[PDB]
DNA sequence: TTTCTAATGCGAGCATGCTCGCATTAGATTTTGTT
């Protein structure tokens, strides 16, 4: 066998550290490393694998790495397939297994299902073939449901509370006692009986008591059809693992090493179907590592009890060990890092400190201005000194208020901004043209194609074309006669009746009659195909469209030959959707609909570009990416404490009371003792439970500052857009000044006093009015009169001729 | 050796690709036109053989050549001197073992599907095996595993309720029955061509060695080393080695052999056929299958191989996302029940209504849509039209009524065109009754003309007319199946040259010229995937086939086995004759190449790429017309391209030219709309054209999805209120409120019980405000001229006129919604502005009053100050103002509060 | 044509200081996951 630093020397890498020292040298069994941020992990996993595999405790085939993401597991089985193919050069077959938490989960029902009554092959939903779901058991529900909420807001609900059912293991059956302590409580200063706001309170609980039939119907339903989501399927596995103990023995015989990387971001589910098997009592001899964070938990406690819950096997905790040197600038690491300490790191490769910039502005406008100008300049800086390219990025809260950076750096600056797949211009065409096809009465898409790039109409044409499809109708008051309209059958006026009888050619404009007949022509073509298998039908209907070659003939020269790549993806997604319970070209268009309106489109192809481009991602997304130089612009009074939507569980018919959350993280409202009393109580309750949100927003912030990798420049506007009042610097910026000017390693930029606000609009004329052009004279010249085109243009008209 | 008169049992073995499959005809054709006997494997083999063979050799017989299953079941029948089924009889006996109180660690599974299909397979492999259920319940006894035991007893049971898998089980013993039986055929058959002796089940070998005791001469052939899907090749039987491929190169030979040196392994490719191993990779999931298709394009084109001569064998069709991605480019690729397929459904509805003899509503509208009678969307909406001007009615008459009757008696009010819509309809549905007396089906079909239509739709669609005829063709064999075994037979229905993708073990008759092994993922080709169950299917079948494991569950239930998995693919690249193509992915983002695809690239002959040239138009033109259209790159090139796009649009190739550009087309009109004038505006269009008049135009003109509910149910309650006593008012609600279309039956009693507490609540309110206020008129209409020199004249509907206390005109409006507007914007409302102005200058009969915005839902209201001359004069310039923008083209396009619901957003330019 | 929930500042109700309905206005937080 080989120490950790003779193992490491005698492979090409550099000796590691003492704090990847201990880690590597310790025995066979439960412990945890706590791995700083930055602190080069999925490095010392790869180094841990291979320190076993060489002192020969376990083969690579025992080997066994469970990460919460997609990339992050890939990235884990690249970097341990190198490191093990590379040991064996000096002193085979099998390879290691990675897999994503439900991944795994998925693996053992299927492998151990039928010792549960759990069908194996139970198809697995999105979030949009469930909430199309969950939408018509609540409207087929027979009953009262005295609750004076629309249908489709009602279904939110059951999804959210179902989906923390199925998470903190609770089976609907005990969730229907929780509200005669309070009630008979509250009913039994002024003695005008209970206050308004406590019977509020207490409508919500017999609300949540109302709805469990509508939960428990909905499982049923699931059951019925062999079907499953993410959280009934790892709940499903936690019964499992937690019932049965053969199942762990297999496990454990199997796997002799278990990898749980990111441990700080599971839940109750995962907790204990993960412990159960192995961890609780078992032998001692499985290595059992698990990386955590305690800190940047931005997904959402298992850290501060993973000791106690994968013991010995005797009665005594486990190990603990640390990871520092972040390998992060001082700045950043030191005095701002430590912006949450509230623990009850080092500047690791002693690099050049790096500065730190705030700023107030007294405008939204300004403090983008100012953010802009610095990146501006720093991206500019780089052309002079030969390439340096920077390729910055900014980390901005809310979703939206992003887009405008783009306004304001594409005059200086190269963004990429990192839309749904049915908001892509080459996609919403053919999801608009399926709708007129399908059903003529869509306003919203005849004036998406009628005033469309592909022919251009004026206000003249369509205002022709409508007084064409009203005169048309020709319908001639009482309340029969109005409920009578507005029915599935009643007709109205429509423009796509005018599209196809368009009458006397005089009304409309010369040029424009040819485009209404040319349009009819094509439509009465593919009104023929919904005969047709639906995959088939959208293909054709992209053919017909010139959307195939279109969307290649705008994109640089730079990529090589893509751009159908989303086309293709939306195909491939319509060939999934079909064949599956129904051809359905017009409940397809349901489909479609509800999956704008939840998860926001759809997953587009992701287009990776490798310029010195400036991103615009989000904060809550991008973890684990360390770049480059970051500002975060927004940490005003509202948007990034964000504290206002907040819901809890006494007011939201859709969380779960913490006297029930198998976390019992928060307090659990005791009550026992005895109405101003309970008042109070109550209201001290709220505010501990609102601080958890405060909380939830530090773990934001230092993983947004702990992405510093050359400098920051966080700043914080004023005087938002459309408002009235200042909505001056929140927290998180108030302290961040103090710690900034009590050292080195900040600077202050024009921190500007706190005093009517902006009312300038947005414009743009509708029918708007270069290279394009002077290609296109290029080409016509060349009718007038490498990469191998010339063979490619003779092979296609060879195919031509036949 | 092999040869006539030679002794009665030889061996043959050697390499694939040799001549082994066809050097067995020729002794066959040389020698009785009876006596031999040749056992394929497949049927689809037998094809190929006996063509062989027979067109090898008018008086010529045709030489019995069958399988061994085949074989079986012709002793079985000599001894007479489906799955589905199987299932339905194993669920039942799961359901009737469930009564009585297997380790009882599994009691719950019993009633489901899960434990019927894993013990199916169990059953299955014992009997494939060859092991009797008493045996087996020895072997649980002997090795500690009750389930085994268990299950060993229930096929005990299962065999007692019986006296296809099983056909060499049973001609095992049949043969030993008369022991006599034996000689029979030992004396018939001489030659007995068993052949490709490889995949063989050990129970069928036992049947080839007691067939080949001795007599005459038998032959054994096949690859002793593609063994994966366990041969016993070793003997002293006299052996025959072949080792020249005849169909692989000797550079893939070479390929072949260097895979095969780390498992007779020796063996060299056909001199003559020269060509090559490539490997190559791909940057994503996309990439992949784009650039099979570019390869297998320029195969086709430029190298002149065919289509039929190529091939995607990928490990295991789930797979499914490569037939798309490799037909959009162009590549024709080879290959749901009747009551699925809607030409045969429509027929078979129109069958159903005839044996019922009554034709409801809602099922005639479904056969105007489908192909019997086709209707599309907006004739279906002149068809309405036209029927309701057949009986004018006051309510309309609903359409599946209209359409009912009108098909079982013709109106000709309008009938222009659709008298032969109707008509084919007619015909059909009177034919079907004609016969009343199957042939009613054949009357059905002829009746209507679409079987000429679907036969003269022999052209381009024309796809889509043979899958109909295979449909419909597939309903006239399922009837005559019925006929010779209506309202039985609704219910009884309701239960070449392409590249052929196809599975690897589906691929072992393939003699192609281009295999593209697609799909050589490190999770898919070799399997990590677990292979036990609860039953331990896999660790019984190990220690039952021999030692390969002692009884110990340990090493098979944790994945397949590399050594079983690489002949997999050593085999797969034996089939292509000319070149091969090993294709894996690697991306960053979420995907790794294989432990094999290193190994295949020491003998290949030669940064992945990540967006591949393709070959096909739609693909060409968008990158010629790309470059030309550059800021500066490729100076020269641009030119290249310009000539290129030139001689493609001297042809055809849509795109090409600018003519054919999207933005080259240029806008129809630039024209105003009434550049002459007086221009009306309803106090609501105001509202929306002091905001976005682009809005405006694209919602007020045809851009609205139409008719919500909420829209609807709001006026209703404006005309209940409008009539001249809150008691009456509610049961006018009452009877009217069921037909209306709400998503939820729970819903609508409750949306009614808020309505009707909205009509208390607008009572209430009347009688309390009655104190001051007088109504002069209610629903009064608003006509005439305001502002002009371009004039206005204000038109529309008012909710309600007052007359204040002390000599003023206050005019209201009803709204039903739950939440009011601000205060201060209330004060500034287009709307009531409107009404105000329109009373100040009469037309109404009169000072400006009041407006109080009562909302009826939650009564709250915010009221506005009456008019003066200093702001009237301001408002009669904002309606001039908003009158001229009605006008010029380019119209504005303005961001406001509301621009997060208006229909027209996926349009507008400022979004 | 249409809206959830809540935080705000009153403003009468009664043991000057709260105190609690009552009416009026601002915003609609972010993705991770199977074959
Ligand atoms: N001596 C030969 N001369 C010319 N052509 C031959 C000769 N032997 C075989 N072939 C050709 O090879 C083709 C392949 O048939 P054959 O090799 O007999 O199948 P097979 O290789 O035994 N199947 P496999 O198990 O993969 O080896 C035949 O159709 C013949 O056309
Ligand atoms: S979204 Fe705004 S700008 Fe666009 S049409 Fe609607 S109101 Fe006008
Ligand atoms: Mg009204």
């Amino acid at each position: 066998r080989y120490s950790p630093v003779e193992l490491s020397a005698a492979l090409g890498l550099f000796p590691p550290t003492d704090e990847q020292a201990a880690v590597i040298a310790a025995p066979p069994g439960p412990l945890v490393v706590i791995a700083g941020a930055g602190a080069g992990k999925t490095e010392t996993m790869a180094a841990r694998v291979v320190w076993l595999v060489a002192n020969g405790f376990a083969t690579p085939s025992q080997v066994l790495g469970l990460t919460f993401t997609r990339k992050a597991a890939g990235q884990l089985l690249r970097r341990v397939r190198t490191r093990l193919a590379r040991l064996a050069g000096a002193g085979s077959d099998e390879s290691a297994t990675v897999s994503t938490y439900h991944a795994f989960a998925g693996t053992l029902l299927r492998e151990h299902g039928l010792l549960l009554p759990v069908e194996p092959d139970t198809r697995l939903l999105s979030e949009t073939e469930l909430w199309q779901l969950a939408y018509d058991v609540v409207c087929a529900h027979p009953g009262h449901l005295d609750t004076e909420k629309t249908p489709a807001a009602v279904t939110a609900m059951v999804l959210r509370l179902s989906g923390a059912l199925a998470e903190h293991l609770v089976d609907t059956d005990q969730l229907r006692d929780t509200h005669v302590e309070l009630e008979r409580l509250v009913h039994t200063q002024r003695d005008r009986g209970p206050s308004q706001w406590l019977l509020r309170m207490l409508a919500t609980q017999t609300e949540r008591t109302e709805l469990v039939p509508l939960i428990d119907a909905l499982h049923q339903r699931m059951r019925a059809e062999k079907v499953m989501d993410f959280g009934m399927q790892m709940a499903a596995a936690a019964r499992l693992a937690a019932r049965f103990p053969q199942v762990g023995e297999q496990l454990r015989q199997r796997f002799r090493v278990v990898l749980l990387d990111e441990y700080q971001d599971t839940g109750h589910a995962q907790r204990i179907a993960l412990s159960s098997l192995f961890g609780g009592g078992a032998d001692d001899g499985l290595a059992l590592t698990a990386v955590g964070d305690p800190i940047q938990s931005i997904y959402g406690t298992n850290l501060p009890r993973f000791t106690t819950d994968f013991p010995y096997s005797d009665g005594t905790p486990a190990p603990t060990l640390e990871l520092r040197t972040s390998w992060r600038n001082p700045p950043s690491t030191l005095h701002v890092a430590n912006a949450v300490s509230e623990e009850a790191l080092r500047p690791r490769p002693d690099a050049e400190p790096g500065t730190i910039r705030c700023a107030l502005l007294n405008n939204v406008a300004a403090e983008r201005d100012w953010v802009a100008d610095h990146l501006a300049r720093a991206y500019h800086g780089a052309i002079g000194r030969g390439e340096a390219a920077p390729t910055a990025a900014v980390l901005v809260r809310r979703n939206a208020d992003a887009a405008p950076m783009a306004e304001a750096l594409t005059a200086r600056g190269v963004p990429v901004e990192v839309a749904g797949l049915l908001a892509v211009p080459e996609v919403a065409d053919l999801v608009a043209m399926l709708r007129l096809i399908a059903d003529p009465t869509a306003g919203s898409a005849v004036m998406r194609i009628l005033t469309g790039p592909r022919w251009r109409f004026g206000a003249r044409d369509i205002a022709a074309l409508w007084r064409r499809a009203v005169e048309l109708d020709d319908r001639p008051l009482g309340t029969a006669d109005i409920v009578a309209q507005a029915a599935p059958d009643a007709d109205t006026a429509c423009v796509a009746d005018a599209i196809c009888d368009p009458g006397d050619a005089e009304r409309y404009s010369p040029a424009g009659y040819e485009r209404i007949v040319a349009l009819g022509r094509e439509l009465t073509m593919l009104r023929a195909h919904l005969g047709h298998p639906l995959p088939e039908l959208v293909a054709e209907v992209r053919r017909v469209l010139g959307l195939d070659a279109e969307a290649r003939a705008a994109r640089p020269v730079a990529a090589g030959w893509a751009g159908t790549e989303n086309l293709d993806r939306f195909s491939d997604l319509v060939s999934d959707f079909a064949g599956h319970a129904g051809a359905s070209v017009s409940a397809l268009l349901a489909y479609l609909d509800a999956a704008v309106e939840v998860e926001n489109g759809l997953a587009p192809a992701e287009l990776t570009v490798s310029h010195d481009r400036v991103q615009i991602l989000t904060v809550h997304a991008a973890k684990g990416l360390e770049w480059q130089v970051v500002a975060v612009p927004h940490l005003s009074a509202r948007v990034f404490p964000s504290t206002t939507q907040a819901r809890t569980w006494l007011t939201d018919a859709s969380d779960l009371p913490p006297l029930l959350r198998g976390d019992r993280a928060t307090e659990s409202e005791i009550g026992v003792p005895v109405r101003k009393i309970l008042s109070d109580k109550i209201s001290d309750h709220k505010k501990s439970l609102d601080q958890r949100r405060v909380d939830e927003e530090r773990r934001l912030l230092y993983v947004a500052i702990t992405r510093a990798e050359d400098t920051l420049l966080l700043s914080g506007h004023h005087w938002g857009a459309t408002e009235s009042k200042p909505r001056g610097p929140s927290e998180f910026l108030c302290e961040l000044k103090t710690i900034l000017e009590e050292a080195t390693c900040g600077e202050i930029e024009h921190w500007a006093p706190d005093p009517p606000l902006r009312d300038q609009v947005v414009e743009a004329l509708w029918p708007p009015v270069d290279h394009v052009h002077r290609g296109a004279q290029l080409v016509a010249a060349a009718m007038a009169g490498q990469e191998g085109w010339a063979a490619d243009v003779d092979a296609l008209l060879a195919e031509r001729e036949r | 050796l092999l040869e006539p008169g030679s002794n009665g049992v030889v061996r043959l073995l050697g390499g694939p690709g040799t001549g082994k499959s066809s050097l067995l005809v020729d002794t066959a054709v040389q020698h009785d036109p009876e006596s031999v006997l040749l056992l394929t494997g497949s049927a689809r083999l037998r094809t190929a053989a006996r063509a062989a063979i027979t067109a090898r050799l008018g008086v010529v017989r045709e030489p019995l050549v069958r399988t061994v299953h085949s074989y079986a079941f012709a002793v079985l029948r000599l001894a007479a001197q489906t799955s589905a089924e199987q299932d339905g009889i194993i669920r039942e006996l799961l359901a009737g073992d469930l009564e009585d109180g297997w380790p009882e660690q599994l009691w719950p599974a019993l009633t489901t599907a899960g434990f019927a299909t894993e013990l199916r397979d169990l059953m299955a492999r014992c009997t494939e095996r060859g092991v009797d259920p008493i045996a087996l319940q020895r072997l649980g006894r002997t090795a500690k595993r009750p389930e085994w035991l268990a299950a060993g007893r229930f096929a005990q049971a299962y065999e007692q309720i019986m006296l296809a898998a099983e056909l060499v089980g049973a001609a095992l013993e049949a043969l030993g029955a008369d022991d006599e039986l034996l000689d029979t055929e030992r004396n018939r058959i001489k030659l007995l061509l068993v052949d490709d002796a490889q995949h063989l089940d050990p129970q069928a070998a036992r049947l080839v060695r007691a067939l080949a005791a001795g007599t005459g001469l038998t032959v054994i052939a096949g690859d002793p080393d593609q063994s994966v899907f366990v041969l016993l090749r070793d003997d002293t039987h006299p052996a025959i080695t072949l080792t020249q491929s005849y169909r692989c190169a000797p550079e893939i030979a070479s390929a072949i052999t260097g895979l095969g040196q780390r498992l007779t392994r020796h063996w060299t490719g056909n001199p003559q056929r020269e060509g090559t191993v490539t490997v190559r990779l791909a940057a994503s999931t996309h990439a992949e299958g784009t650039m099979i298709a570019d390869a297998l394009r320029r195969a086709h084109l430029v190298d002149g191989i065919p289509w039929s001569q190529m091939a995607v064998i990928v490990r295991s069709v789930p797979g499914t996302a490569l037939a798309r991605a490799l037909t959009a480019a162009g590549v024709p690729v080879q290959d749901v029940p009747v009551g699925r397929q809607p030409a045969a459904a429509a027929l078979l509805t129109v069958l159903d209504v005839t044996a019922t003899g009554h034709l409801d509503a809602d099922s005639a509208v479904a056969l105007l849509t489908g192909p019997i009678g086709r209707v599309d969307p907006v004739t279906l909406r002149q068809l309405r039209r036209a029927l309701r001007r057949a009986d004018g009615s006051q309510p309309p008459r609903d359409f599946g009524d209209l359409l009912v009757d009108a098909i079982e008696r013709e109106p000709k009010g309008l009938s222009a065109e659709h008298a032969r819509t109707l008509r084919r309809l007619r015909a059909v549905l009177t034919a079907a009754r004609r016969s009343d007396a199957r042939y009613t089906l054949w009357q059905a079909w002829h009746a209507s003309g679409l079987q000429r239509r679907w036969l003269a739709a022999s052209e381009r669609v024309g796809a889509q007319a043979d899958r109909d005829l295979d449909a419909v063709t597939t309903l006239f064999d399922v009837a005559d199946q019925y006929v010779n075994r209506l309202r039985g037979l609704v219910d009884h229905v309701t239960r070449a040259e392409a590249v052929a993708v196809l599975s690897v073990h589906g691929a072992l008759a393939g003699e192609w010229d281009f295999v593209v092994i697609a799909g050589v993922q490190e999770g898919l080709w070799p399997n990590m995937i677990p292979r036990g169950g609860v039953l331990g299917t896999q660790h019984l079948v190990d220690v039952l086939d021999g030692v390969a494991d002692m009884t110990d569950r340990t090493v098979s239930t944790r994945a397949p086995l590399v050594a079983e998995e690489r002949r997999l693919l050593m085999a797969a690249m034996g089939r292509a004759r000319t070149r091969v193509m090993i294709t894996a992915v690697d991306s960053d983002t979420g995907l790794l190449p294989s432990p094999f695809c290193a190994e295949i690239s020491a003998w290949a002959t030669e940064p992945p790429l990540v967006a591949p040239r393709v070959l096909a138009p739609s693909a060409l033109v968008g990158r010629l017309r790309a470059v030309v259209c550059a800021p500066a790159v490729d100076d020269d090139a641009r030119a290249c391209a310009a000539a290129q796009l030139a001689r493609l649009a001297a042809a055809g190739v849509p795109g090409a030219d600018p003519s054919q550009w999207h933005a080259m087309t240029s806008l129809t009109t630039e024209e105003p709309l009434w550049s002459e004038h007086v221009v009306t505006l309803s106090p609501s269009t105001l509202q929306m054209l002091t905001d976005c008049p682009l809005r405006w135009l694209l919602e007020r003109h045809g851009g609205d999805d139409g008719r919500d509910v909420r829209s609807t149910v709001g006026s209703l309650v404006h005309a209940l209120v409008s009539e001249p006593t809150e008691s009456q008012l509610v049961n006018e609600l009452e009877k009217v409120w069921d037909d209306l279309p709400y998503d939820a039956k729970w819903y609508s009693d409750n949306e009614l019980a808020r309505h009707r507490a909205m009509l208390e609540t607008f009572t209430r309110w009347r009688e309390d405000t009655r104190r001051q206020l007088t109504e002069v008129a209610t629903e009064i209409p608003v006509e005439g001229i305001v502002v002009e020199p371009p004039g206005v004249r204000v038109r529309g509907r008012l909710d309600r006129l007052e007359r204040d206390e002390a000599g003023r005109l206050v005019v209201v409006d009803l709204k039903t919604g739950k939440s009011p507007v601000t205060k201060d914007d209330a004060q500034n409302h287009a709307q009531l502005a409107m009404y105000q102005l329109a009373v100040a200058a009469g037309l109404l009969d009169d000072e400006p009053g009041g407006g109080k915005l009562v909302y009826l839902g939650k009564a709250t209201e915010r009221e506005q100050d009456p008019l003066t001359p200093d702001k009237r004069a301001e408002w009669l310039e904002t309606v001039g103002e908003a009158a001229a923008a009605t006008a010029g083209p380019r119209f504005v396009a303005r961001v406001n509060n509301g621009c997060a619901n208006c229909p027209v957003r996926s349009s507008c330019p400022a979004q």
